[PDB]
């Protein structure tokens, strides 16, 4: 009854996020969106009645389209702290809420000045334990996946040292091999 | 809050009354609050068993109204009445059927 | 002329184990057209005028579900009021609501209504702006603040300007022929000695709808003194009855005339005592 | 169609 | 407020589970929803008034109890593998369109054999000298390995205070084998911050495992819910 796609979406930091939903029951007349951060419960974000076209609250706008039975949520100047699962929802009258399946949104920076590098790091509390850090690489490059038993490569993870302007893509690799150089594994 | 209203009661027949001809006796009770009310129809002071109650409704002044009715056959000998108990009144009110009203 | 829709709802708490009694009645142009009663064997909204038979089962199921939600809303609201007024546990208390719209013949909303009473006294009401509230007493100020905070008026406004209007229009189209139906009053005057004075009583019987006016006059002037009117009353068969009386001098009875005004008549009736 | 109340009293 | 207990539960198949919810909203309506891999909010059971309950959309395998206005519990008499999910309680006022106020969620994993429940080894890898000299930055990497099931929360603490700036934690645990997950995170600081020996760095992994509800025999450590940390001081080296 409430159809929400895609399952997950990435959009660039500063861009406008567009999330859409459709519904079957043309009598639905109240449409609340809920936002759910990782590790937390959903909470009401913004809502709109079918008498209105839009509702605006800060950077968030919901638009309602009765003819096409469509709702959307626009987020201007999308920023990392908007990373969350967004649920559209719908109900008629005082009937119980119906929620969509939710879209997981990730806001990432497209890094300006990449300087990729690969480093080996040691665990000092170990005899011989090391891992590989691939850091400061371009936001469009695919992180390679393991072509090998007993070696593991993580997905791109973006951090932001908010001290000043120091956003950086990173990935980690480690293994149970006793002969894995870090220059091999990331090329 | 709270504002009580005393029931206004009319007892009358559906059709013009004729001794020996079957008819319907009505007890129309209006303008009361609260809605809790007890209504009996009486023949010679004795409760009539088969009395039907309409659905209750309320007016734009919030006051309630309802109709009680029973089949009856008027006669020269028998008295008919409607008796009502409601918290607005210290005692029940009995209204006798007057065939001219 | 205008048209109207109203829903009149009552919840009455009961001191024992039972939940409150909840009743909702819908009216179009003052004619009852739907009813829900929580005490019914099968509590559901039911049609009360033949033209509501145009609605499918979805209508009745979803309206019934709406009533079940209202029932809970009234239950909680009654309990909250009990606290606000510091009332004891084992009494019975009444909360009522009137809601609806008045619509012109151009289908424009003329006025929306959303108001409540508790124990027979006005409690809170939505103002004509459909934006602000008038609260009658201390308890109602609590309610008012809660509803201001939650934005309840915006939601009521949407119902009154959207759904109320649109559904009224649908009901009037489906119900047109039935809504225009009339039964004309049958009228007569009776004579009742009272001291050289007599009561003349002008009867109007078997009429529909209930709206009617009876007047007495003498020598072309409408009377007000010595006059008695009964409230218009149901005959029980769908028609109504009324009478109006005047006290007059013995020997002058024939000088008095009764006029009966009713929409069913091609013109008003004029009658006299005719022994 | 009937009204439906929002916040309780 | 709406608060759920426990935060996480690990149960055996065929075991009994009760999830608890307590609200201070004085709300008449309470609800239990199911969420699966972060999607959906499917209503299991709800309640319109203290001391009664109503079936929701997906009641099968669950029962509910509403013993008071403030409390609503979800009961699984014979936990199945299919009931592994995250559960959210909510409250609302009676009437129409009243906002749902949710708790923070309970993650449930149902396992065939609780002997597989294992806390992580937590290892802190110190920054590369090459990164420090070439970029004047220092990335610390925390690796949690060998844990099951994947009820972990990783946090970084610098000088006794939780930090979010300069951190990226894997959003999902990496499954290494059937009963072994791994998770990584990194914290990046300036080279001068890393080179100050007054600075203290700690990676904390909150593992949710067994609880006091579980009996455990004499033989081995009980794999209970616990914090496990690895730490490093800055160094002028």
């Amino acid at each position: 009854q409430v159809r929400q796609s895609p399952q997950s979406l990435t959009v660039w930091e500063g861009g406008t996020t567009v999330l859409t939903c459709s519904y079957e029951d043309s009598t639905f007349n109240y449409f609340p969106w809920y936002q759910q951060f990782p590790g937390e419960g959903p909470a009401l974000l913004i809502s709109i009645l079918s008498v209105s076209d839009k509702k605006e609250d800060g950077r968030f706008t919901t638009f309602f389209n009765k003819r096409e039975k469509k709702l959307s949520l626009h987020i201007i100047d999308s920023q990392p702290g908007d990373s969350a699962t967004y649920f559209c929802a719908a109900l008629y009258g005082n009937e119980k809420i119906t929620f969509g399946a939710g879209t997981k949104l990730t806001i990432k920076p497209n890094i300006q000045n990449p300087e990729p590098a690969v480093y080996q790091l040691k665990d000092p509390r170990s005899q011989d334990s090391t891992l590989c850090l691939f850091t400061d690489f371009d936001s469009q490059i695919n992180v390679p996946k393991t072509m090998e038993s007993g070696t593991f490569i993580t997905d791109k993870c973006v951090l932001d040292m908010k001290a000043m302007d120091s956003k950086s893509n990173g990935a980690i690799a480690w293994s149970n091999q006793t002969s894995f150089t870090c220059q091999d594994i990331f090329k | 809050m709270g504002i009580q209203k005393t029931p206004q009661i009319q007892v009358y027949s559906r059709h013009p009354p004729e001794n020996g001809k079957p008819n319907i006796l009505n007890c129309y009770v209006t303008q009361f609050h609260p809605p809790h009310i007890e209504i009996q129809m009486l023949k010679n002071g004795k409760k009539i068993p088969k009395v039907e109650m309409s659905d209750m409704s309320f007016s734009k002044d919030w006051s309630f109204y309802i109709l009680a009715h029973t089949e009856f056959t008027p006669t020269e000998t028998d008295t008919y009445a409607c008796r009502v108990k409601h918290d607005s009144m210290a005692e029940p009110k009995t209204v006798y059927w007057d065939r001219d009203m | 002329g205008p048209h109207s829709m109203r829903y009149f709802e009552t919840a009455v708490s009961r001191p024992g184990l039972e939940e409150p009694r909840y009743i909702s009645v819908g009216y179009v142009d003052n004619k009852e057209f739907v009813r829900f009663d929580s005490d019914a064997e099968n509590p559901r909204y039911e049609p009360r005028a033949p033209w509501m038979e145009q609605e499918g089962p979805e209508y009745w199921e979803r309206e019934t579900q709406k009533a079940k939600g209202q029932e809970q809303w009234f239950r909680v609201s009654l309990r909250n009021l009990l606290g606000y007024y510091n009332q004891s546990a084992g009494g019975s208390h009444t909360l009522q609501q009137m809601s609806g719209c008045d619509l012109g013949s151009d289908w424009r909303l003329l006025r929306g209504y959303l108001q409540f009473a508790y124990e027979g006294r006005d409690y809170i009401a939505l103002n004509e702006d459909l934006k602000t509230w008038t609260a009658a007493d201390m308890a109602a100020q609590i309610t008012r603040r809660k509803w201001e905070q939650s934005g309840a008026a915006e939601h009521y406004k949407a119902y009154l300007e959207g759904e109320c209007v649109e559904w009224l229009h649908r009901y009037l189209k489906n119900g047109n022929a039935t809504l225009l139906r009339t039964d004309s009053p049958k009228a007569h005057v009776t004579h009742h000695p009272r001291k050289g004075e007599v009561t003349l009583r002008c009867w109007a019987l078997g009429f529909y709808p209930a709206d009617i006016t009876l007047t007495w006059q003498l020598n072309g002037e409408e009377l007000t003194q010595d006059m008695e009117l009964v409230e218009t009353r149901p005959a029980g068969d769908g028609t109504f009855q009324k009478w109006a009386s005047v006290v007059v001098p013995l020997g002058k009875e024939q000088n008095y005339t009764c006029r009966v005004y009713h929409e069913g008549l091609p013109e008003p009736l004029t009658l006299r005592w005719e022994p | 169609k009937a009204p439906f109340n929002f916040a309780t009293m | 407020a709406v608060t759920q207990s426990p935060r996480s539960k690990v149960a055996v198949t065929g075991g009994k589970v009760t999830l608890s919810c307590h609200q201070t909203n004085n709300h008449d309506y309470m609800y239990w929803y199911r969420q699966d891999t972060g999607h959906g909010l499917r209503l299991i059971h709800y309640s319109y008034v203290a001391d009664s309950t109503e079936k929701g959309d997906i009641p099968d395998g669950y029962k509910a109890s509403r013993p008071s206005q403030e409390n609503f519990s979800l009961i699984l008499e014979l936990a199945s593998l299919s009931q592994t999910a995250v559960y959210f309680c909510a409250s609302s006022d009676a009437g129409g369109r009243n906002t749902l106020y949710f708790g923070a969620g309970t993650r449930l994993s149902v396992l065939e054999d609780l002997r597989n429940v294992t806390p992580p080894k937590v290892s802190l890898f110190e920054p590369s000298k090459a990164e420090i000299a070439n970029k004047q930055k220092a990335t610390l990497v925390c690796l949690a390995r060998g844990f099951f099931p994947d009820h972990v929360e990783l946090s970084w603490w610098v000088n006794g205070k939780e930090v979010h700036s300069g951190v990226c934690t894997d959003p999902q645990a990496y499954k290494e084998s059937n009963y072994s997950y791994s998770l990584s995170s990194r914290l990046r600081v300036s080279a001068t911050f890393w080179h100050n020996p007054r600075n203290h760095f700690r990676c904390q992994v909150q593992f949710h495992g067994l609880s006091e509800e579980d009996k455990w025999p004499e033989g081995s450590p009980k794999p209970v819910t616990q914090n496990i940390s690895a730490e490093a001081w800055g160094r002028a080296d």
